[PDB]
Parts: C-alpha cells; structure tokens; sequence
C-alpha cells in the first residue's frame, strides 16, 4: 500500500482498543490483538499503527527510524489522574458554549463491527471513504477520552478523524520538506519536538460562493415549488463537487474537510509549496469556468493561510486570531475578483442573443422552447427526478451540467449496485442515508421532505463559530465537533421535526431555515421548530424568525424578498384558546362581527371604547367571555395582542 | 415642443371600489387613506373610447407591440384625497370607508349566503393630474376631442367593480388646463 | 456645482430585473438616458449635454439628512453590523472613514434608517378575450417604493455653468415625466428644488489619496490595467431593452454591460466614457460610465 494510505488506515484506527476495553467482555496492545484476525485488515503496518500510538509504547518498539506510527504520535498529541470510566457519559457542547451508559452496549458495538469488518469493510486504494463512513455510522456518541477530570465533549469519531487529519498533513509536510529520519526529526528531545509544533506546517483554506441569493430567487414561473427544490439542490452539489475534486487534486483524504454549508467550506490542507501552486491553478480554473457560464451570478473564492500546530493545541487563543485572520483575507480577496483582460472579455462579445427565461431571470442564457434555456430544462428535470429517487451520480454524460466537465444523472441503488461493478469512476450523494456500502458511498446531508414562508437565522452564531468556548476548549477538536453537532441538526433533525406538517423543505442549512406551506400550518411548525431547537442548545443559542401571509401564484422570487415565549403563551395558548372557544359556542359570529371588532379596535379611542361595549352587549356569548375581552381591551398590550390572536382566527 | 396639464378633482357620486386587497379596497400601507389608480382610470377610459369606434387609441394611450411602435401621449397619474374632504369628514366625524353587507339566494334552495364588501364614501374628493405631451401642433385640438368624449362617457359610467350592481359612479368638477412647459397657447381647450 | 433634490408625492417603481420587482435607488444608467430622451423630445442639441456633464447616481435622503453610500474600505477589527448597513449619512461620513464609527452607533444609526418602504401591487388585464368570450383574467404584479413626507432622492452634478444651465432647463421639463417604470401608468412624477448644502460641498472638495467611486463607471480599453492596480470593487450586470430603435421591441434589448458599483474605492483615476451597447439599430444607444470621484 502507498505509504500515506498506511497513515490513513492506520491512524483512523488508532484509538479503536478504547471502545474494546471498555467493553470489559471483550488500549493499544488490546486494539492490535482485535485487528489482528481479520483478512482484509490483515495488513501489518496498520497493526503497528495502531499498537504503538503512545509514548510508553513506543520507547522500546525499536521500530525504523521511518515508520508511520510516530506522525500517528504526533497527530493524537495535536489532536489532544488518567483513570478512564467506561460509563462516562458524554456532554453536549452547546452547554459549555448528556446523551444516551452500560457495559453490554459495548460488547454489542464489538459484535456490529466485527460484523461491518467481515462483511462491508475491505482494504482497497480507494476505499478510505468507505472506512470513514463506517466509523462515523457506529462512533457519534461512544465518548472518546473518558476521564474523570476533564469536559468529556469529544466522541472517538471526533477524535479519530481529525487525528488522521493531522497525520496526513504532516507526512505531506514531511515528505516534502525533505525529511525522512522522523524518530530524529521529531520524537528525539522534546525541545526539537517544540520546534515542530512552532513550525508553521499547516495551512487552512476557505471558500465561499459568492452569489447565493439572486441565483436562487430569481423565479416567477409556475413552477415555483418545483424549481427552488432544485435549484436550491444544484447550488448545493455544485459547492460539494467543487471541494470533492480538490480534495482529490491535493491528494487528500475526506477527513480534511472540516465544514461545508451555506456558501462555506473550510479544508486543512499542508503548507508546501506544492499544494500551494496547485490552489492557484485549481483557482484559475474555477473561475475561468464559472466566468464561461454564469459571469456575475456565480463566483468562488479561496484564500489560505499559515498556521502552526502550536496554534491548534489552543496555546494563546491564537486560533481565535488564525480563523479571524483568514476571514479578513477571504473577505478583501473576494474585492478583487476579475482582472484587467477579463473585465475586457467581458464587455467585448457581441454576440446574438435571444431573451429571459421565463422560470429563470436571465437574458445571457441561450432560451428555446417555451421561453426556456437548456439549463432551465435541466433543473427542471432534475426537479422531477428528486421525488422518487435517492443517489445522484457524477458521470461524463449526466443531465446538469457540473464544474470540471462532468454532469450529473439520477439512478437507483440496483442502478448504483450496476454502476459499481462497471467498475465506472463514479461517486454516489444520497438523501441521507447511512448502510449504502456501496462505491463511493457519500451520505451527502439535505433535508428533503414534502401561503406562509418562514426565514430564521441563530441569533448567536458568529461569535459561537469564532468566539466559541473561552481559553480552554479552543482546539481544532472542539471547534469541529461543534460545527458537526450544528450541520447535523439543521440536515437530520428538520427532516424528523417536519413530518406531521404540510410543509415542503426548501433550502435549510448553515443557520439558514427557508420553509414554505400553509399559513396555520408555517406558524405551528415555527413554534415547534423554536421550542424543538432550544432543547437541542439547552437553551444557550436563540433564533429569529419572520413569517408573513403570501397569496399563491406570486413570483416566489418577490416573496422570498420580502422575509418566542411570548407568542407561545400569552397569545397563541390563552387568547386564541379563548376567542375560539367563544366562538366555537355562540353561533352566528361571522367574518361581519369579527370585522366590526376590528373596526372598533384599530381606532384606539374610548367612544370606540364604548362602541365595543355596546357591541359585545348586543352579542349573545358568555358573560366571561365578554368581560375579558373587555378588560384585554381596556390596555394596550393585551389589546394588540387581542388583534393578532382574532386576526389568526380569520 | 410643449407639455399640457390637465388638473382637477373627481366626486364619487355612488361609493367606489376598486379593490386591489379582493374584499378590502387598495389604500397606501402607511396613511390608511384608499386612492384611486392611474391604471384604473386610464384602462377604463380606453375600454370606453376605443369600443366608441383604431388609430386614435393608438395615439393617445400608446400600444407599441403590434410591429410597429407609438409612444403614449396621454399621462395619467394617480389620485388621492384632497385636503377638503379630509377636513369636512373630520369635523363632521365621518369614517372614510364605508362597508356594504350583501347576500346571495340559492335557487330551489333559497338558502342565503352573505358577502362583505368594502366601499369608499360617498362626496368622498380625489385630486388627479393628467399630462398631454404635445408631439404634433396639428392635432391637439383632434385629441382634446377624443379625451373630452373620453371623459364624457366615463361620466355616464362606472369605476371599478360591481358597477352594474349599483356603485362606483363619479362625476368631474374643477377642470383648469395649463401649459406648462413651452410656448404653446391652451386658453381655448375644453374638458368638462 | 449644484445639486438637485428631488421629491415625488406619487410611487415610484423603478426596478431591476421583473416588473414586480422593487429598487429604491437608482444609477446615473437611467438617469443620463431620461435626460437623453428629454433633450431628443425637446428637439434641443444633444451634443453639449453628450460629453461634457457629469452625473452622479441617486441617494436618499430624510427629513435634514442626506446620505451617501458605504465606501468598500478595509476597517481592521463582529464582521456583522457593518454588513447589514448600506448606506452613511453625511454627518458621520469621515467618521466611517476613520474609524469613528462604534457597533452601537452603527445600530443607532440603522434603526434610523426608515426612508421608505416597499409594497405590491395587484392588476387584471382585460384586453384579452374576455373582450371576446369566456376566458380567464390575466393578473399581473407591479412593484413599486413610496417615500415619507419628508424623503427622496438626491443628485450630485458637475460641469460648466453653462451646462448646468441647459440642465436647469432639461430637468425642468422632466418633473413632468417620469423617472421610472410604469410612468403612463400613474408611477413616477416629482417636483425638484435646488439647495446648496455646506457639509456636502465640504466632504466633496476635499483632497487625498483613495477615491469612493459614487457613480457607476467603466474604464476604458487602454486605463484598465493600470486602474485596477489596488481596488475594492463590485461589478453589476446592467441590461435592459430600448425605446424607439427598431421594430420588435421584445427582439431589441441592449447588450449586456458590466460596471463597478457606486462604492468602490481606487488608488489610480480614471476617466470614463459614453458606451455604446448599440447593435442592429437605427441609431446609436448609449449608456453611461463616468465617475464622480469623492476624494477622501
């Protein structure tokens, strides 16, 4: 196997004989002894990546003064009075801004996995992904460090995954900084060894899409819900596509990729050079491709900085400066954006062109039949695909057009099955959903479930992904299991909370929610969805939300442009309840005395006052019923909200 | 190269609807006040003077989609409430809208379902302004013809909805006709 | 150098890409084609008011403030408050310029902000065969802004006296017409008065070393290289069809153009032209690209 796949297998797996000791039924040399009867992981390098990832170990292993193991040291160090609990249950870190322990459930994890290594797991180049998918289907709440005196907020698949993270980024650093006696580089005298983490061996990439909004609210066809479904959704696996091939450019492994969402996507990569001048002729192509397309409703940007480990091990809080540094650099690199030939190409093509697409605001785009480009088409076919099936495959024919001359077509999971065999260099995104084992199985995250519009964003979120938890859980850890703990939410957890509504999920992510459906209907699952998410945060993050009465048939591109205790208990659980049940009993109160109240209520004076006293006194309701809502009337604040809660009658 | 401005102020006789909200009536979302649209004025007045016949609708209103084009001549802006009407129904304490209950007979049935719809009062005033953008000397006496037989027939007829059903009848009082840019002479053009 | 301000009484729609669409503000694009189409109906002589004015694009005001858009400077610190803000009233202006500004004032000043606000408004047409026989009513949508008793836009122009003469003269015969969209419809006439206000003539002539760009411009083929040597910048695609050039309107419509937005900051000036995005016309068709530079 090439040497940087050792690092990967290896390090992945190198906290496994945790969950084996803690099972008691069943840490390094126990992890070595149960990888050790498996055929596939049979290879011998890995087992002696695995046993030898701690410093005891390793003074006597005698092993080559290049062998994997000791970037798989460093990496667990950077990554991370000892008595380990194996009930230690682990802590949500939304608090510090417990889940669901026993002894058997591990023997149980033991049995599923040794089933997975049997059965889905084999040792292939290509097959890394599939390992990672494995570890985060079985790991996401199986505590990683359990020890009594620390802030237990890290599962193993945290750990693992940016621990191989780290690893691969130092074989790439070391491998090409021409150094091959690591033993002597690094593990020698811990003064040298400070020296590496002081060594700025790193280097943390941002990208950012720059024209999310006027892209996708740009409709005013008929078919508005089947559209936004989709373009929406191509935004999407445009961004996903654009970060997968550069991985695979920079000859990186899934892991590096520590956040995608929104328009965002953060990778850690190595600081050499040659990554580097790969980043600015992967750039160059970029945006030469989205400047063949789109020319101002598209763009990317990326912008990298240097870092040293020393930074990640949360030092002096200067992965707080890092993190700031490079946003400013993404922030005044996206200024600018086109150079002086291209601005030229730009305004010099006259060239003949037919109008704007019906569905798609745009004139620059070739339209044909029914005032429609071909990539209108091809957005609406996409639309009509989404229902019914479920993985999207990147081949060289497709439908939709995607970046690096590909496109995409829709299958099922006996057409994946088929495609695999075939053996064709294909990569399968699904709609989330884990035990696929199949290919390139990429559970891909979006909430796909199926007039009032809802817009919330978290109130609270860009100190939390910058500021985060003060001078103490400040590492690239921590840090990155929080933003997977939010990207988790907002992909599953909406899917589960919008079942019992008649609600169609339109573009939900990030902290961007964008929900559209019937009018009682959007403000129930509001208010579900509020409450719903304040359990999730334990109640540390608060979220602002706008919903507003659209009439059907309006250019949805128009509507979207126009877009909590309190709501809850005083208006919607006491005045509503009442004002229904009132009218519930007394017949004959149409939409004609509902509006006379109004007509009353609006005009805040007291002969209008009286007025509404002598109308409540000639309708025939309870003499309760009339009294309170007399006495609401009389103040100001109960008053307005006596208007809402009738007006939400109606 | 002169612009004539035809200023006044229109009575509605019978209560008015026009009802961009349907049943509420259009109003500004800030003031609370109802108005009355240019596009109401100008599409009814057209409806009425070209099924009087064409070449003429062409020129005052302004087509341009039937292969060949024609710039409008004919301005017609919007209309509010003037300050007198605001200040009479004030002091006299009269509300600005008025709404109508009306209903409905099933046959064979003769069940009765009833409607809300809303009306604006009746001696209610709107200022309006309209511009004739002189593009040919020779033939605005032709065209302050055909808008004053324009006007007389929107006289015997109705704005907005229902009008056959008893409402939106208006009336035109205090016409002055100035020019206000150039040099071209209007102390002789008529509109009642 | 005066500056014209304008008030409205009636809404405006003036739109970007869809008829329903609404835009508070507009660029000296439209400005320069309606004084160009006033001159040509006017009969008057184009070439003076061609390559001699300068204009800038249009900015709110409110009751005694008046307003400028946010320069695209790199301030050095929330990264959130300023984003949400787009535009700076002429008291604090310098004060953004130099770091003055505090988060709370930036809130304060936000929550000031209320110059207007947006609405749609619904439309049937008949013409169709409902004239004829039973056949559905085709509603369509307008969008469209109004402004506070006490709000509107504002101009900042430059040039010889002469030619603010004959610009006196053409913006006289404007305020009759429109400046937006649905003008025949009952959109868009406004009554202009001319003050001489000492703080902006100030913040105008003042000298430094950075330049706002408060128009929207495009330098020529041969200054670009060197314009765009140090810049923070916004590029806008401006389209757009033409009145009276050919037969089919739908089948003419101006090439696409693309300028840097009313904000950008330059180290290097540059000056600008009238481009044609004519083709397949009768005549030529301009569109406008010179800079009003603020020099601070």
């Amino acid at each position: 196997m090439n040497k940087k796949n050792i690092l990967m297998y290896g390090s992945l797996l190198h906290d496994i004989g945790k969950i084996i000791y803690r099972s008691g039924d069943h840490h390094s040399k126990l992890g070595h002894q149960f990888l050790s009867q498996f055929s596939e992981f049979k290879d011998n390098e890995v087992l002696d990546n695995v046993a030898y990832h701690h410093y005891k170990e390793l003074a006597k292993a005698n092993l080559d003064n290049d062998n994997t193991a000791y970037i798989t040291y460093i990496a667990d160090n950077i990554a991370s009075l000892f008595n380990f609990d194996k009930y230690t249950p682990l802590y949500s870190v939304f608090n510090i801004v417990k889940f669901k322990y026993s002894s058997g459930n591990y023997t149980t994890l033991m049995k599923d996995m040794s089933h997975d290594l049997e059965h889905k797991l084999s040792i292939k180049e290509g097959t890394f992904p599939s390992l990672l998918q494995w570890t985060e289907s079985l790991w996401q709440y199986v505590p990683s460090s359990t020890n009594k005196n620390q802030l237990i907020d890290i599962s193993l698949y945290d750990h693992s995954r940016i621990t191989c993270a780290i690893a691969s980024c130092i074989f790439d650093y070391l491998n090409e900084n021409n150094i091959h006696n690591y033993k002597d580089e690094l593990f020698s005298k811990y003064e040298n060894t400070k020296s590496f983490y002081q060594k700025e061996a790193f280097l943390l990439l941002s990208m950012d899409m720059s024209g999310i909004q006027d892209f996708i609210y740009n409709i005013s066809g008929s078919k508005a819900l089947k559209s936004l479904r989709s373009r929406s959704f191509y935004l999407e696996l445009m961004l996903e596509v654009i970060v997968d091939q550069l991985l695979e450019r920079l000859e990186l492994a899934r892991a590096n990729l520590l956040y995608t969402g929104g328009g965002h996507a953060y990778l850690l990569v190595s600081n050499t050079d040659k990554v580097k001048k790969k980043i600015t002729q992967f750039n160059n192509e970029l945006k030469k491709w989205f400047m063949s397309e789109f020319t101002t409703d598209l763009s990317l940007s990326m912008a990298f900085e240097k870092c040293s480990g020393d930074d990640l091990m949360n030092t002096s809080g200067n992965y707080r400066t890092i993190w700031r540094n490079v946003s400013s650099k993404l922030s005044d690199i996206k200024a600018h954006k086109y150079s002086a030939e291209d601005i030229l190409k730009l305004n010099h093509f006259h060239s003949y062109g037919d109008r704007e697409c019906k569905e798609c605001l745009r004139s620059d785009i070739d339209i044909n039949d029914d005032g429609l480009c071909s990539i209108c088409e091809g957005i609406i076919n996409i639309s009509n695909d989404l229902r019914d099936k479920s993985f999207f495959v990147l081949s060289e024919t497709g439908k939709l057009k995607m970046p690096f001359n590909k496109f995409i077509s829709v299958i099922d999971y006996e057409e994946a099955e088929m495609l695999v065999q075939n053996n064709n260099q294909v990569r399968i995104y699904s709609k989330n959903k884990p035990y696929i084992g199949i290919g390139i199985s990429t559970n891909l995250w979006m909430c796909d479930y199926d007039l009032g519009v809802v817009r919330a964003d978290i109130d609270n979120l860009g100190a939390t992904f910058i500021s985060g938890i003060p001078e103490k859980y400040n590492s690239i850890s921590r840090t990155a299991t929080l933003s997977r703990q939010l990207s988790l939410f907002f992909k599953y957890e909406l899917n589960h909370l919008l079942e019992n509504y008649q609600i169609t999920a339109i573009y939900s992510g990030g902290d961007d929610l964008f929900l559209i459906g019937a009018w009682d209907d959007i403000i129930e699952a509001s208010i579900y969805i509020n409450d719903k998410f304040k359990e999730f945060t334990l109640d540390k993050l608060t979220l602002s939300a706008g919903v507003g009465m659209f009439s059907g048939k309006y250019p949805v591109s128009k509507m979207a442009f126009e877009t909590w205790d309190e709501f809850k208990k005083n208006i919607l659980e006491e005045k509503l309840l009442v004002l229904q049940q009132g009218f519930s009993q007394t017949d004959e109160h149409g939409k004609a005395f509902i509006y006379k109240m109004l007509a009353l209520l609006r005009n805040n004076e007291a002969i209008n006052i009286a007025r509404l006293a002598y109308l409540l006194a000639r309708s025939k309701m309870n003499e309760d019923f009339t009294s309170k809502i007399f006495n609401w009337a009389q103040n100001d604040k109960d008053k307005n909200q006596l208007i809402t809660a009738l007006e939400y009658y109606i | 190269y002169s612009k004539i401005k035809i200023s006044g102020t229109i009575e509605v006789v019978t209560g008015l609807h026009i009802g961009g909200g349907g049943s509420p009536v259009v109003r500004d979302l800030q003031t609370k006040l109802p108005i009355i649209p240019g596009s109401s004025i100008k599409g009814k007045m057209r409806n009425l003077l070209a099924k009087h016949f064409d070449e003429r609708v062409l020129r005052l209103f302004g087509s341009s989609e039937k292969g060949n084009i024609q710039r409008a001549r004919l301005q017609i802006s919007d209309a509010f409430f003037s300050e007198k009407t605001k200040e009479h129904f004030a002091q006299n304490d009269i509300a600005y809208t008025e709404t109508k209950f009306e209903n409905t007979i099933n046959r064979l049935t003769a069940v009765a379902n009833p409607r809300q719809i809303e009306r604006v009062t009746r001696g209610s005033e709107f200022d309006f302004v309209f511009i004739y953008n002189v593009d040919e000397e020779s033939q605005v006496e032709d065209d302050f013809e055909n808008i004053e037989k324009a006007i007389h027939l929107l006289e015997n007829d109705y704005l907005g909805g229902g009008g056959t059903r008893g409402n939106g009848r208006i009336q035109f009082k205090d016409t002055n006709i100035e020019t206000v840019v150039g040099e071209y002479d209007s102390t002789n053009l008529k509109i009642k | 150098t005066k500056v014209f301000k304008l008030s409205f009484k009636t809404p405006v729609h003036f739109g970007k890409k869809r008829l329903s669409d609404g835009e508070m503000t507009i660029t000296a694009d439209t400005l320069f084609s309606a004084l160009f189409i006033e001159t040509l109906q006017l009969g008057k002589d184009t070439d003076w008011l061609l390559n001699d004015l300068i204009i800038s694009d249009t900015f709110p005001y409110e009751n005694e403030l008046y307003y400028l858009p946010k320069p695209l400077i790199k301030i050095d610190s929330n990264h959130k408050a300023f984003k949400k803000l787009k535009y700076v009233p002429v008291h604090h202006y310098n004060q953004y310029l130099n770091g003055e500004l505090s988060a709370e004032d930036a809130t304060d000043l936000n929550d000031i902000f209320n110059i207007g606000y947006f609405s749609l408004q619904t439309k049937v047409s008949l013409i169709a065969q409902e004239t004829d026989s039973s056949a559905d009513s085709e509603p369509y949508s307008v969008g469209t802004f109004t402004f506070e008793p006490e709000a509107g836009l504002y101009f900042i122009a430059k040039g010889s006296e002469e030619t603010l003469d004959h610009l006196n003269n053409i913006m006289t015969a404007l305020q009759y017409s429109g400046l937006g969209g649905k003008r025949n419809a009952g959109y868009g006439q406004f009554e202009y008065e001319i003050i001489n206000n000492q703080q902006l003539s100030k913040l105008l002539n003042q000298n430094g070393k950075h330049s706002i760009l408060l128009s929207t411009a495009m330098a020529k083929k041969e200054e670009i290289e060197s314009a765009l040597k140090e810049a923070r910048y916004i590029l806008t695609k401006r389209s757009g069809f033409v009145q009276s050039t050919n037969y089919s309107e739908m089948l003419v419509k101006k090439s696409d153009f693309y300028s840097f937005s009313s904000g950008s900051v330059f180290k290097n000036i540059f000056n600008g032209d009238i481009f044609n995005v004519g083709h397949n016309g009768k005549h030529p068709v301009y569109r406008y690209a010179k800079p009003l530079w603020l020099e601070v």
